[PDB]
RNA sequence: GAGU
């Protein structure tokens, strides 16, 4: 996004800025979630093959 | 089996005059037959359910992961 | 000025704008939704309406005969609320429907006046729902999420590069209906449109239109438009419009008119084509080099023999030209493909679809969806008129309708529900639209795209399913049996109605358990939207794509709401003010902004309507009512945010709040916080517990009230007036004759709740708020439910934390707490545990519960009845007999050892197992309450016929008080409507009371009220007189239990349990923690003051999580405390009411910005000196989100708490004497306990019971199990090199039933050696594998 | 509904 958060969580954002931030932070956790049964997987069949 | 029909063509009927259920003594009644019987019919009407099934409504367990076999004396009783 | 409770307990709101529209019904979706399933409206199409019309009335297939539907009556539901509670029953209400049977004649007319009978059959029963929102299903509170799902209609999607190497731009239509197979139009790498019916295999789409009735040259009529090509002399002439050229090099010498105008090779501009127009032409000289490689429209026939030429669709060359112009046609219908804007589409088509005429179409139709069923041609045609064409099978529903009549620009609303072959052909028109780029693609995420279906509609189609089913029933019974004789209740069976309705509210997805951790968990759970269930997405099946977050959600859903891990991005909670619309989309309310100033009007907007216009967010700053502050605003249209002057500014937010969901809003400083902890801060506070005693939050925001009164556990009052009757189980009001009813009598009674068990084992208790005589307004708060204070929301407990690291006893979020925290009682759960006894019948032989127990201790045998129940209010232990059960046993194993010892010291065995009713492992609480369910075959317990008298003579008490509480109000009206217009007061009160019936004053209002209320009296009593009769058809009855089992009897334990080291406990900002150590009040840090700490929590669990609310949180809440401590100071030292008043109201107007202004001044004494004794423990104060209270304003309010600006103060080590070299901060932050106990999570296991097949170690704390020892596991020990360690694990540990009772024996006899068997669950593998017919031996050395 |  072109225009950042100029602010600071001491500030406090608004409305707008917070909502701004929801998209990465919720595309973060399922990232945690979901991309790493990809790297389990792959860490078992290494341990298989070794 | 031609008992079991009966049963279940009068349950429609008796749910439909009471508002509700046919209790065994209001069952009894009109079948003319002793309330044991009726039970013990009642009993024996259930299928089987199957060993397999998903009691996990999250697939965890196949109703298996319950059963424990009671004929085992258990090691605190062998020695 | 303000009410009797807020005159009692204000708390000040920092809030900077002015919230114009009030918080919504929190709960409205619910209810409303519910409503419009059973809503009595003939005309109205909603739920048993809609169905019933759909189907009915149920014409003979014969069609002499048919069956009608009348109407329905919904009978008062047979079982209360708190009676299916009780038996384990789901509620609900009969439904009773008027049908007629009409009988028809055959050979006269159809003469409709030969057998007419008609009644009221019974339709089965209809699940009710709460007061609250809520359903009774198997005697436990479930509630039915709304569903997010993808909306009937049109969508145009685009596979963006996709597959190949190209990342061909291939877009795609699919047809989405309500009920019915789908269409899918979509894009073959070389351009050809293929259609995938149900997405099967793709055909070509021409196919489709073949079997819709078209010709070729019909399709390439309303596809492609033609161009006229005339033949004269030798050369060639086209009928031309200007406009076709444009943007085309030239590839002839183009002679128009006279002159040249186009250069053979110069790229044509707009000049060229303007000038042309003006010339008016019609015909241009072109070379028989052009049409060459052209295509031929219709097929063109030379006339003179017959012989056809051209075809439906061909391309054009040299020879085949001259036979045109020889065949004699003077006017030829070439193609106009260009690219470009039309191109090479639907003629491609054409070619790759060798099928013809309708009949192949639907013969390649009907091969596809069956291949391999022989091509009948009644099958077909039956096929595909049925796939979209069914009314029955395919319904779009005007949700569909409109939805896609928006798409493609109609201004028709509702449609007729089967595909229009207009609509169809339409379709293709827009997709090969987008194709040349006339379209926009559609994103399926937008709100606009989905749809929420509610209680109501969700209802309305399960219901509609059993309709289904009944219609395959009745309308074939309809035409076998013999019609003049049989009457319409033979032909109806509830049955299938009753259990696809039960299947939806017990079975589905969407009906779960509500959560009763605390109100905000119910509430929440109530709004809570997801996106699975039937017509919906599962864990696999959900992308990024919709589980990411959307700009739309703005309003609507709150963006950070969810649950962690594979649920998230499903499951989302509706946003505060937020609604559904008409059609189930999602909508919010928006304030007017006309020509710069901010008008008062709220309208309510969808998605689609949002994206419209241009929206001021709540923060921008407002012009007292009028304009704008700044000359360049901030706010949003269509979608995207920036700058925009007064003028242009159409719209404006409510408020912030409308942003965030409900959880969400009750944080304070949610400004401050981190999205992440953020999450999980909502999260946790729908887990937190009710204490023993409530305490309001210091911090709350202003909706910590609203949340309570919506939550509708606690008791509020409907008319007002003033207290008569206080009781901690009976709380009864007179009302002002304002509210008062001239029909019924002016008293309302409210039975109030203590202590229930929730789903969760949680407490569930109503405390009384106000005193007996007090005055109080509609709306006031009686009693309050648990986590809630007068008015408020109480979730936890608020103590004085101090941010520090101790010696390694706060780690890593681990929690030190004082011992004075249990001193106080405070975070101590109360758990009302549900036990259940069962005494079944075997073959063995019935088992009886007796006091009668082979074995036992005379410490078991001491505190139970005759019966074999437990006493009533004993305390016990885990392991402590509570009820005693016999069972048939049956020995005679006798080895030979133990014959001899039966002998010699007899002790004669009698034949009974332990059947009698053990507490579980560890746990320890009072019976608070004991219930018994007796069969109605065998005869009445001891124990069971003495409670059941209990109970009876309480329904009597209760009833005559109930009669006479009302008759109280009667009788007090009756003296007042008496006295007003015939002054006796000496007569009247010393004359008996029942005999007033026979009075008779004055003629006129007087007299009409007095024959009111003496009617009052009459009902009143019949209707008790049976009301009573109504308990004792009840009570008396035996108790209807499942086949199999003779007796029951549910035990409530009632849990007092502590606080300890290993409990979860958390802040509102994601902040958690394991309670490490509970120090006693020595070893806390103090203040100079002597005042010792309560918690200390790591300041190093701040930083990296980024949640500094918290520390807000701890400032203000120290303030907050400082307020209290002067007012309860001033308060200890009496002094004056003017003083005090004074400190006061300069306190709440402290800030130079607030909204609240509370001038106190008309306040009466009494209320001023209430209300200091209430801020006596600390001032509750509101920032609400985002509109919060600043730093400056906090640091302003220090100084009048007369503490450190910065918030830290120097602290005293109790232990040592010596000082922190340098100060912390300390406050009061706002902590709950989870429920996560300790007490649950212990469990260990040595031997127990084992699995069946595998013989291995059974699951859970339920079973005794042990833990699974996984593949990880097992790398570990690989790791090193611990081979017997994991030979243990496999072996002796496990399924080696040998090996693990020798090695047992082993271990008490000091040796330790392990000698191994072999593991069962290896044998099962043989087996299975041999019975798969693979021969596995394991061979010998 | 927990945590990594």
């Amino acid at each position: 996004i072109e225009t950042p958060i100029t602010a600071n969580f001491r500030e406090g954002l608004n409305v707008l800025q917070y909502f701004i931030s929801t998209h990465g932070a919720r595309k973060g956790l399922a990232d945690t979630a979901l991309k790493t049964a990809n790297s389990g997987y792959l860490t078992r069949r290494l341990v298989d093959v070794a | 089996i031609e008992t079991i029909n009966k049963l279940n063509r009068i349950s429609r009927q008796m749910l439909q005059e009471m508002g509700r259920e046919p209790t065994p003594e209001e069952l009894a009644e009109r079948m003319l037959m002793p309330e044991d019987k009726i039970r013990k019919v009642l009993k024996i009407a259930k299928e089987p359910i199957s060993m397999e099934t998903p009691i996990g409504d999250d697939e965890d367990s196949h109703l298996g992961d319950f059963i424990e076999d009671t004929t085992l004396e258990l090691p605190l009783d062998s020695a | 000025v303000y009410s009797y409770t807020e005159k009692k307990r204000i708390r000040k709101d920092f809030g900077k704008r002015p919230q114009v529209l009030d918080v919504p019904y929190l709960l409205s979706i619910q209810l409303d939704s519910f409503q419009k399933f059973i809503e009595q409206d003939p005309e109205g199409q909603y739920g048993l309406e809609a169905a019933f019309r759909s189907v009915f009335p149920i014409q003979s297939y014969s069609g002499n005969s048919e069956l009608q539907y009348v109407s329905y009556r919904l009978g008062e539901p047979v079982f209360d609320v708190q009676e299916c509670q009780i038996r384990g029953v789901t509620y609900s209400a009969p439904l009773r429907v008027k049908l007629r049977l009409v009988i028809y004649e055959r050979e006269a007319p159809e003469g409709t006046v030969k057998d007419i009978k008609e009644q009221e059959v019974y339709m089965g029963e209809i699940p009710l729902m709460t007061d609250n929102g809520t359903f009774v299903i198997n005697g436990t509170e479930r509630v039915i999420v709304s569903q997010l799902h993808r909306s009937p209609g049109v969508f145009f999607d685009s596979d963006k590069g996709k597959t190949h190497s190209s990342g061909k731009v291939l877009y795609n239509a699919r047809i989405i209906p309500y009920r019915g197979s789908w269409l899918d139009f979509e894009f073959d790498p070389k351009d050809n449109l293929f259609v995938r019916i149900d997405r099967r295999r793709k055909l070509p789409a021409t196919i489709i239109l073949r079997a819709l009735n078209y010709t070729t040259e019909q399709i390439l009529d309303l596809f492609f438009e033609k161009v006229i090509f005339e033949i004269r002399d030798n050369k060639l002439q086209m009928e031309l419009v200007p406009e076709r050229l444009r943007g085309e090099t030239a590839s002839f010498d183009i002679e128009a008119n006279g002159k040249v105008y186009v250069e053979k090779g110069r790229r044509i501009t707009a000049r060229h084509i303007r000038q042309l127009e003006k010339d008016d032409v019609k015909l241009i000289e072109v070379p028989v080099e052009y049409i060459a490689g052209k295509v031929v429209a219709k097929d063109y026939i030379d006339e003179s023999t017959g012989e056809l030429i051209c075809a439906a669709n061909m391309e054009l060359s040299l020879d085949l030209l001259a036979k045109l112009s020889q065949s004699g046609h003077k006017r030829i219908e070439t193609l106009f493909t260009n690219d470009l804007d039309h191109g090479p589409y639907i003629s491609e088509t054409l070619r790759v679809d060798p099928t013809n005429d309708r009949l192949s179409a639907l013969v390649e139709i009907y091969r596809m969806m069956r291949p391999g069923e022989p091509p009948t041609r009644e099958a077909a045609e039956s096929l595909f008129e049925n796939l979209f064409f069914s009314e029955d099978r395919y319904d779009l529903s005007a949700v569909g309708r409109m939805k896609f009549n928006r798409s493609l620009l109609r201004e028709e609303i509702e449609g007729s529900g089967i595909l229009s072959k207009d609509d169809i052909i339409d379709v293709m028109k827009k997709l090969i639209d987008i194709r040349n780029g006339k379209g926009e693609v559609d994103d399926i995420d937008h709100l606009g795209n989905r749809r929420i279906r509610s209680v109501g509609e969700m209802a309305e189609n399960q219901f509609r399913v059993g309709l289904v089913r009944v219609e395959r029933a009745v309308k074939e019974r309809l035409s076998l049996g013999d019609l003049d004789t049989l009457m319409p209740q033979d032909m109806i069976n509830a049955k299938p109605i009753s259990a696809a309705v039960k299947e939806f509210f017990g079975s589905s997805q969407l009906s779960q358990f509500m959560d009763q951790n605390n109100p905000l968990s119910e509430i929440t759970h109530k709004r809570r939207i997801s996106a699975l269930g039937p017509g919906g997405l599962t864990r696999e099946r959900a992308g990024f794509e919709v589980r990411d977050v959307h700009p739309t959600h703005y309003g609507r859903v709150c963006p950070i709401e969810t649950p962690e891990g594979p649920n998230i991005g499903l499951i989302n909670s509706l946003s505060v003010y937020a609604q559904t619309n008409e059609y189930g989309f999602l909508e919010t309310p928006y304030r007017k902004v006309t020509d710069g100033v901010v008008t008062d009007e709220i309208h309510y907007l969808s998605a689609i309507e949002e994206g419209n216009y241009v929206i001021a967010q709540a923060n921008s700053n407002l012009d007292e009512e009028g304009h704008f502050v700044e000359d360049l605003v901030t706010c949003r249209s269509k979608g995207e945010s920036s700058l925009f002057s007064r003028d242009q500014v159409d719209y404006m937010d409510v408020s912030t709040q409308q942003v965030v969901s409900v959880g969400a809003s009750l944080i304070p400083f949610l400004e401050h916080d981190d999205a992440n902890r953020a999450l999980m801060g909502a999260n946790m506070q729908r887990q937190a517990v009710p204490t023993l005693r409530a305490d309001k939050p210091l911090v709350g925001t202003g909706m910590e009230r609203a949340v309570a009164v919506d939550s509708g556990v606690t008791a509020v009052a409907k008319r007002g007036g003033v207290v008569q009757y206080v009781d901690a189980s009976r709380i009864v009001i007179k009302v002002n004759e304002d509210e008062m009813y001239p029909g019924e009598a002016g008293i309302d009674i409210y039975n109030l709740t203590k202590y229930t068990r929730s789903n969760q084992n949680t407490c569930i208790n109503q405390m009384p708020c106000v005193s007996l005589g007090e005055p109080v307004e509609r709306g006031d708060v009686l009693a309050d439910g648990p986590s809630t204070d007068l008015g408020e929301l109480a979730l936890g407990q608020n103590m004085r934390v101090a941010f520090m690291p101790w010696n390694g006893y706060n780690f890593e979020d681990s929690i030190l707490v004082s011992e004075r925290v249990v001193q106080e009682d405070r975070f101590t759960t109360i758990h009302i545990q549900e036990l259940a006894c069962v005494s079944r019948d075997t073959k063995l032989g019935p088992e009886e519960i007796t006091a009668d127990i082979p074995n036992v201790g005379e410490a078991a045998l001491s505190k139970l009845d005759e019966s074999g129940i437990v006493y009533i209010g004993a305390e016990v232990t885990g392991g402590d007999i509570l009820v005693g059960k016999v069972t048939p046993k049956g020995e005679t194993q006798l080895t030979p050892e133990e014959k001899l010892l039966r002998a010699i010291f007899g002790e004669k065995a009698s034949d009974v197992k332990d059947s009698s009713l053990r507490v579980p492992n560890g746990v320890s609480g009072t019976v608070i309450d004991v219930q018994v369910f007796t069969r109605d075959g065998v005869e009445k317990d001891k124990r069971a016929l003495e409670i059941e008298e209990m109970q009876l003579k309480q329904a009597k008490k209760d009833l005559s008080e109930e009669l006479q509480i009302l008759e109280a109000g009667l009788f007090s009206r009756i003296r007042a409507v008496l006295v007003a217009g015939g002054v006796e007061a000496e007569k009247l009160d010393k004359l008996p009371r029942d005999r007033w019936l026979e009075l008779g004053l004055t003629d006129e209002e007087k007299q009409n009220q007095l024959e009111q209320l003496a009617e009052q009296y009459d009902e009143l009593k019949h209707e008790f007189e049976k009301k009573l009769e109504a308990k004792r058809r009840k009570i008396t009855q035996g108790d209807d239990l499942a086949p199999g089992v003779l007796k029951i009897v549910k035990v409530y334990l009632a849990v007092k349990r502590r606080i300890q080291p290993g409990d979860k406990m958390a802040g509102r900002h994601g902040n958690k923690g394991v309670i490490s150590k509970i120090n006693p009040i020595e070893d806390m840090p103090y203040d100079e003051n002597g005042t010792p700490v309560d918690i200390v929590l790591n300041p190093l669990g701040v930083p990296s999580r980024m949640n500094i609310g918290q520390i807000l949180e701890t400032h203000l809440g120290m303030a907050a405390k400082g307020i209290g401590d002067k007012i309860n100071a001033m308060l200890k030292q009496q002094q004056e009411v003017a003083k005090l008043r004074e400190f006061i109201q300069r306190a709440y107007d402290l800030g130079a910005d607030v909204r609240q202004k509370v001038d106190l001044s008309t306040f009466s004494d009494e209320e001023v000196m209430r209300l200091a004794e209430n801020l006596r423990k600390g001032m509750p104060i509101a920032t609400p989100v985002f509109d919060g209270a600043k730093e400056a304003e906090i640091k302003e309010l220090l100084k009048l708490g007369d503490l450190p600006t910065s918030g830290q103060i120097r602290l005293y080590d109790g232990r040592t004497g010596e000082q922190f070299e340098r100060p912390v901060t300390v406050g009061y932050m706002y902590m709950l306990k989870l429920n996560h106990l300790v007490d649950d999570k212990m469990h260990a296991r040595s031997t127990g019971s084992y699995s069946l097949v595998t013989q291995q170690p059974l699951g859970g704390k339920a079973q005794f199990g042990g833990q699974r020892f996984g593949e990880m596991e097992v790398w570990a020990l690989e790791a090193y090199g611990a081979a017997y360690t994991l030979q243990e694990m496999l072996t002796v540990k496990s399924d080696d039933v040998n090996g693990r009772t020798k090695m047992y024996k082993n271990i008490v006899d000091g040796n330790h050696q392990m000698e191994p068997g072999m593991p069962e669950s290896f044998n099962v593998l043989l087996k299975e594998i041999r019975s798969l017919g693979i021969n596995i031996e394991l061979e010998d050395e």
